[PDB]
């Protein structure tokens, strides 16, 4: 097949500038006919596919002149002249001058914006969940920026590690920061053999570490 | 014309002719 | 205007078969070659199959033939995918599309799943609001969805109303086997006696409907 090498793979762009995507494929891209059949798409975080450019550089009905298409031979380029919040996302390239049709592996354009801080949550396993035998102690990171965020766990100030699992949103399309949980797992036992429950937050908007914590037992 | 005067978009494969 | 709109996605063991459906709205659909076109996990997108207009030409990726057959019905606007002898790199989101190569119009996506694993509805939890919330500050509140198999659950606040705010998460795969994740919203400390908040959690796999109240606890 042909090979789209797209690059870089992940672009971050302060808001207001421009931004390059490359497409270099292994091989022309000019079918029998004559014509260069590449398409560019991008893609919202659970979204279907949304065409912007095809034949290299004609643009869809739908979409912002900040967004053009370009080049020939094997080096192809998108190039969004101002970006704007609403175009994080992945962007694909996608041949199909030749048999088979074969899109690139993806370029994630993420915004560089301000350093801003964590807000964080703690909150106690509900009463209905320990009547059934588990205790999820979830811990809450609201609108921060950038990405990077260490949530230690403490259990009666015992660090906890093997046993909490992070989830981490995409970058909001409006404000750009992100959102993180973290959820500690325990039997209903050992949670109601012990008092106090911490998560530990470390992040560049934190001067020093926050941390939040309950009792339980109502607090 | 720099190629072919109507669009012809590879819909299949190629298959070549190998025979008489 | 045109739509793209799928289904038949779930739940399949290794070796068994499934069924995808596309119906279109909105233009001549006997005009159109079809395509479909699916996306592996956090995963590049892959082409899967060509169908001309009446049907008489169908070509699939290598991976797949044999295994899949497309067809269609233009008096009823419907376009199929029959899966067969599934695998496990099977799994993914596949898109009906329009028109290869132009790829102009994509239907929503249908998931698929190929697993020994079975159905199970979820849990629904409340994330009660901290009773130390700042006086005129911002209160936190949400809704944990755990053990759950297989994806998707939805989860809206308020039938929709609420809609600022707030944060669903990706679901996360546990030791278990199951899913889990949690929705979250901030709001007006003033409000947490005055606003009800209900998160409506559907699990259409399990036909699971659940409306959680999530309320300051005392
Ligand atoms: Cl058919």
């Amino acid at each position: 097949d042909v090979v789209l090498t797209q690059s870089p793979l992940s672009l971050p762009v302060i808001l207001g500038q421009p931004a390059s995507i490359s497409c270099r494929s292994s091989q022309s891209l000019v079918y029998s006919d004559g014509r260069t059949y590449l398409n560019w798409f991008q893609q919202r975080p659970g979204q279907s596919p949304r065409r912007l450019i095809y034949k290299i550089s004609k643009r869809d009905s739908g979409v912002p002149e900040r967004f053009s298409g370009s080049g020939s031979g094997t080096d192809f380029t998108l190039e969004i002249s101002r970006v704007e919040a609403e175009d994080v996302g992945i962007y694909y390239c996608m041949q199909g001058s030749h048999w088979p049709v074969t899109f690139g592996q993806g370029t994630k354009v993420e915004i560089k914006r301000t350093v801003a801080a964590p807000s964080v949550f703690i909150f106690p396993p509900s009463d209905e969940q320990l009547k059934s035998g588990t205790a999820s102690v979830v811990c809450l990171l609201n609108n921060f920026y950038p990405r990077e965020a260490k949530v230690q766990w403490k259990v009666d100030n015992a660090l906890q590690s093997g046993n909490s699992q992070e989830s981490v949103t995409e970058q909001d399309s409006k404000d750009s920061t992100y959102s993180l949980s973290s959820t500690l797992t325990l039997s209903k036992a050992d949670y109601e053999k012990h008092k106090v429950y911490a998560c530990e937050v470390t992040h560049q908007g934190l001067s020093s570490p926050v941390t939040k914590s309950f009792n339980r037992g109502e607090c | 014309a720099t190629g072919r005067t109507h669009s012809s978009p590879p819909r299949a494969p190629s298959s070549p002719g190998r025979s008489r | 205007q045109v739509q793209l709109v799928e289904s038949g996605g779930g739940l399949v063991k290794p070796g068994g078969s499934l069924r995808l459906s596309c119906v279109s709205s909105g233009f001549t659909f006997s005009n159109y070659w079809m395509s479909w076109v699916r996306q592996a996990p956090g995963g590049g997108l892959e082409w899967v199959a060509n169908i001309n207009q009446d049907g008489s030409e169908k070509y699939y990726v290598d991976s797949v033939k044999g295994r899949f057959t497309s067809s269609r019905d233009n008096t009823k606007n419907s376009l199929f995918l029959q899966l067969n002898s599934l695998r496990a790199e099977d799994t993914g989101i596949y898109y009906c599309t329009r028109d290869p190569p132009y790829f102009d119009n994509w239907g929503q996506g249908t998931l698929v799943t190929v697993s020994s694993a079975s159905t199970k509805g979820p849990s629904v939890f409340p994330l009660a609001p901290s009773s130390k919330s700042t006086s005129g500050g911002t209160a936190a509140l949400g809704c944990l969805v755990k053990d759950y198999f297989p994806e998707p659950v939805t989860v809206s606040w308020n039938s929709g109303a609420l809609t600022s705010g707030v944060h669903t998460f990706p679901a996360v795969l546990q030791s278990s086997g199951l899913y889990s994740l949690s929705s979250v919203v901030t709001v007006p400390s003033s409000s947490l006696g005055t606003q009800t908040y209900i998160c409506n959690v559907n699990h259409k796999p399990s036909n699971t409907k659940v409306d959680k109240k999530v309320e300051p606890k005392s």
